[PDB]
């Protein structure tokens, strides 16, 4: 009854493949603050979906997307609910702006009971992706009440800076996806590390070049940076935050395990159908969809699919569908959420294109057969980031999605958001 | 990176006439992301279409944009003086890049070229091909016996506003040292417009 | 109504640098794109590269990385293209034009793709010689002469472009040709320019070519005769 994680037994859903269209997406990015100008860029979005409540984020600068002037960052969190006809529509109802928008950096939510957790990075030099050496590691925690009150002191909106942050034998840690899962009164966001490349150790011999004759062996390692000499080497995980602790804050991270490695990249962790799914985006030579049942959290390991039908674009040289090691760092961010476990399938955005960010087409899927899908726009719609989420309404499996598109009406590059129920059947 | 192939390089065809030249890509592109230029002699480019079919602000309806994938045709419907000029394909993008140019003569009746020849520590002797058509046509210096190799100069005018010929000047340049170790000096010219090669010779003297 | 203006001709040596101007009379740069295209003498044109100034960037072709810069100034609404170390193959016009220019997504985790379009509006050029030979006047020859003949002037050896030339003073241009320069591997030009008259009259007129190089200031006259 009403809008409820993907748990429990759902009503059934078109488990065989067709090529007809049954899928009926809508737009439903109108109850949210995405209100438009030219001259803007809306980039960094950030969805996350929990328990009839989500989070959204993004960043509004001013000319270019990479260099433009920062404006204004957003951190929202509102109610999914019924308008009264049985679709799914989101109500901001929390909205956190900073007062220096241009420091703000890689955000990442989780839901647990009152509130939306989101773990931001707080740079004075942009992003530290691509200023690792320069960037001094700063986190700070934003909380905010899916229901605020009305003298309740700092209930609604909470930024607090975190000051005790254990590493290991990484140099610093940093939040990296939009959203993570909580068990029991401990949050777990997707993150990453940065490892000096001195002290990396990776047996090359693990390199898989057998039947890849142009491939050599170190390209894995070479891989695992942002490029061949990078100072740092960028490895995926988590960091974990236990509310039952009390005291000063303390992050601990989590690097996940060394199986189908590839560097570290946004990622999403999730519950469906009572279980954690692990979602790590391909910026490297292996441009399989990489997600997963989660096997244990900590340590972190992931039973990777073998899916042979999605991938995502690249450039010249990690197109899509490659599958020998390379030296690149090319892709996109393009999750799936599990909707059925008993099958495996799952649904979500893909970009239909082998060099180029364009295409959306949302699709249910398997391991290795796309049951159905339907584009989300046009066949040139210029679109890089998805992020889906499904949920229940009254025990129908519905999923929202996040596509960060170029929109040709206003001529601005801004995040959509679209509501796509999974039909029963197969057949009109 | 993509390269653009056009043709013809030199087509002759008659005013008032109809004229379609092709564009062909080394890669399949989207038609979105495809321009014709127009230079007249001696002076700036100017945009005719744009995405393959679309004539610009202030363009006469006479130029008109077709096809897509690896292949391209500008068409002009009826000729006209002023357009008679260099055509240039684009596509345009992440990186753009032009064709050669198709440049549309005039196409007249065949002419022959009056031969002539001038003469001069250096001394230069002149051969000059005056008022033939078309543009096609050969010059070979001779001295005493010699079929001479890569020390001759060409110069060719455009077509004349009058009578639509081309002249040439070709020019050969040598020391004052051997010129007196030679004794004759000859210029033969092969053209399509006369019935075997023309030779106007001469031995320093008179 | 917009039109763009462009600095005027300049000469450099090999390895010298060229910055040319381009500026906006009508308005600002406000959101388009200026391409820079160039056009070695009788060739065809190539882009070289291109700014949009409202995101602050600028992308060029692999031909001339490194060795071009395109920048703005939009106090001046003025863009500038600047080429380095000048090889003899760089000899050209150089247009500035204008057309429109988009940011798009790219399949990367941080660059974004940057398309420039048709270019509509277009500078008047700006000529770029590069070559290390110095200015000169020209030296005038005549060349002298069944029932039609031709005379000439040859105009030598002047290193800067151009020199004019005109027969009896302008007062002969019917069957008149001044040929296209050449240029010499001693860096320097040479023309010809010719006339056919009838032969009867090689004694009843008088032939006189007026070559004038402003460059050097020369201004011979030279006659031909038999
Ligand atoms: C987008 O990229 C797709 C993948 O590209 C491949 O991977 C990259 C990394 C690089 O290595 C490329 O060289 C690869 O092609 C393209 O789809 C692939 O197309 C190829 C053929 O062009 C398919 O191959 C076949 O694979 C079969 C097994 O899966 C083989 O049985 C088959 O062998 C037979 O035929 C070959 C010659 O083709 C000979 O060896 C023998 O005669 C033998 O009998 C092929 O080797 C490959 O399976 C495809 N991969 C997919 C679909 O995932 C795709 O190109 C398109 O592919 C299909 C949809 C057709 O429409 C093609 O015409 C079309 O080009 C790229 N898309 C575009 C637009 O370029
Ligand atoms: C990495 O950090 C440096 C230093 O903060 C950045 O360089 C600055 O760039 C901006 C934008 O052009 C300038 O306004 C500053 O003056 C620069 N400062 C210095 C000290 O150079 C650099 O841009 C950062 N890298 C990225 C990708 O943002
Ligand atoms: C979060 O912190 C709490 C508080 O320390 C941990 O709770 C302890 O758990 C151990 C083993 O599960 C018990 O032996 C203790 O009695 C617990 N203490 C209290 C006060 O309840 C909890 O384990 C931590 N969670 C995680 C995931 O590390
Ligand atoms: C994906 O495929 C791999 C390879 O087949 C599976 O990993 C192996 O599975 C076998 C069982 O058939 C085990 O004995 C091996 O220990 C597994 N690991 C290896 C070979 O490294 C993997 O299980 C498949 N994924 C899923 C979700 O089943
Ligand atoms: C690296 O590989 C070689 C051979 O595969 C092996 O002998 C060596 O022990 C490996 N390194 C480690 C640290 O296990």
């Amino acid at each position: 009854q009403g809008v409820s994680d993907l748990v429990g037994l759902p009503n059934q859903i078109c488990l065989q493949k067709t090529t007809s269209t049954i899928l009926k997406p809508r737009l439903i990015s109108y109850t949210l603050p995405i209100n438009t100008r030219e001259g803007v860029c809306i980039t960094d979005p950030l969805l996350a979906v929990d328990n009839g409540f989500f989070a959204y984020s993004h960043l509004e600068k001013i000319g270019s997307c990479t260099r433009g002037i920062a404006k204004q960052r957003i951190i929202g969190v509102g109610e999914v609910l019924d308008r009264g006809d049985k679709v799914p529509s989101m109500f901001m109802t929390n909205v956190w702006t900073p007062p220096n928008p241009s420091t703000i950096h890689h955000c990442s939510s989780t839901y647990h009971e009152d509130f939306y957790y989101t773990l931001c990075a707080v740079s004075h030099v942009g992003d530290p992706i691509l200023n690792s050496t320069s960037w001094t590691e700063s986190l700070s925690l934003i909380r905010l009440a899916v229901r605020p009150k009305s003298d309740s002191g700092d209930y609604n909106q909470k930024y607090i800076a975190i000051t005790k942050v254990e590493r290991g034998k990484y140099d610093k840690v940093m939040p990296y996806g939009p959203s993570g899962i909580k068990q029991g009164d401990t949050l777990y966001f997707p993150a990453v590390g940065f490892l000096p490349r001195t002290e990396f150790q990776y047996n090359d011999s693990n390199c898989p070049i057998i039947h890849c004759k142009y491939s050599k062996a170190e390209n894995c390692r070479l891989s695992m940076g942002v490029n061949s000499k990078s100072h740092y080497i960028l490895r995926s995980g988590l960091l974990k935050y236990n509310l039952s602790l009390g005291g000063d804050i303390i992050l601990q991270f989590i690097e996940i395990a060394d199986n189908r490695l590839t560097i570290g990249s946004p990622s999403k962790i999730y519950n469906s159908l009572g279980q954690p799914v692990f979602y790590q985006a391909s910026y490297s030579w292996d441009t399989m969809i990489k997600l997963g049942d989660v096997d244990t959290v900590d340590p972190l390991r992931v039973q990777w699919r073998n899916n042979s039908v999605i991938s995502r674009p690249g450039q010249s040289q990690c197109p899509r569908f490659n599958v020998c090691p390379e030296v690149c760092w090319e892709g996109t961010y393009n999750d799936a959420f599990l909707i059925d476990r008993l099958n495996w399938v799952s649904a979500g955005v893909y970009l239909n294109s082998n060099q180029t960010a364009e295409n959306p087409v949302f699709a249910v899927f398997k391991d290795n057969e796309i049951l159905y899908q339907v584009p989300l726009a046009e066949d040139d719609t210029n679109a890089q980031k998805t992020i889906t989420d499904c949920f229940l309404l009254e025990n129908v499996i519905w999923c929202i999605s996040l596509v960060e598109i170029y929109d040709t009406g206003d001529s601005v590059i801004r995040p959509k958001l679209f509501a796509v129920k999974i039909p029963a059947q197969c057949s009109e | 990176e993509i390269v653009m192939t056009q043709s013809p390089g030199t087509p002759s065809l008659s005013p008032g006439e109809r004229a379609t030249l092709s564009c062909r890509a080394s890669q399949s592109i989207r038609s979105t992301y495809l321009a014709w230029y127009q230079q007249k002699p001696g002076q700036a480019p100017r945009l005719l279409i744009y995405g393959a079919s679309s004539r610009a602000t202030g363009i006469p309806d006479r130029f008109s944009g077709s096809g897509s994938g690896t292949d391209f045709t500008l068409t002009i419907s009826r000729l006209e003086p002023e357009d008679f000029a260099v055509y240039y394909c684009q596509q345009y993008g992440r990186s753009p890049s032009f064709g050669q140019g198709t440049k549309v003569e005039i196409k007249r009746t065949v002419a022959a070229p009056s031969v002539f020849i001038f003469p001069p520590g250096t001394a230069s002797v002149v051969c000059l091909l005056n008022n033939f058509y078309p543009r096609e046509a050969k010059v070979q210096w001779k001295v005493d016996n010699a079929l001479q190799s890569g020390n001759s100069q060409e110069s060719v005018t455009e077509q004349d506003s009058k009578d639509s010929t081309y002249s040439l000047s070709s020019t050969l340049t040598l020391s004052k040292a051997d010129y007196e170790k030679h004794k004759l000096y000859a210029c033969e010219v092969t053209h399509q417009g006369l019935s075997s090669p023309v030779t106007k010779s001469f031995n320093r003297g008179e | 109504e917009v039109q763009l203006v462009q600095s005027g001709a300049e000469v450099k040596k090999r390895g010298s640098s060229v910055k040319v101007s381009c500026k906006s009379s009508g308005g600002t740069f406000s959101n388009y794109a200026i391409n820079w295209v160039r056009q070695a003498p009788g060739q065809g044109l190539e882009w070289m590269g291109g700014i949009i100034p409202i995101l602050g960037i600028a992308n060029y072709a692999q031909k001339f990385q490194g060795r071009v810069t395109i920048t703005t100034d939009e106090s001046t609404s003025t863009a500038y293209m600047e080429l380095s170390s000048l090889r003899s193959e760089d000899t050209a016009v150089y247009y500035c034009a204008r057309g429109w220019g988009r940011e798009q997504l790219a399949p990367h985790p941080s660059q974004y793709y940057y398309y420039y379009y048709g270019m509509d509006v277009w500078g008047q050029g700006t000529t770029v010689t590069v070559s290390s030979a110095s200015t000169k006047g020209p030296s005038v020859f005549p060349l002298a002469p069944g029932g039609t003949a031709a005379l000439g002037c040859l105009v030598k050896d002047y290193f800067p472009e151009p020199v004019t030339v005109s027969w009896n003073s302008g007062a002969l241009t019917s069957g008149v040709h001044t040929f296209p320069a050449v240029l010499q591997s001693s860096g320097l030009y040479s023309l010809s320019s010719v006339v056919t008259v009838p032969s009867s009259s090689l004694g009843t007129q008088t032939y006189i070519c007026n070559v004038n190089h402003k460059p050097s200031n020369t201004k011979v006259d030279k006659k031909v005769e038999p």
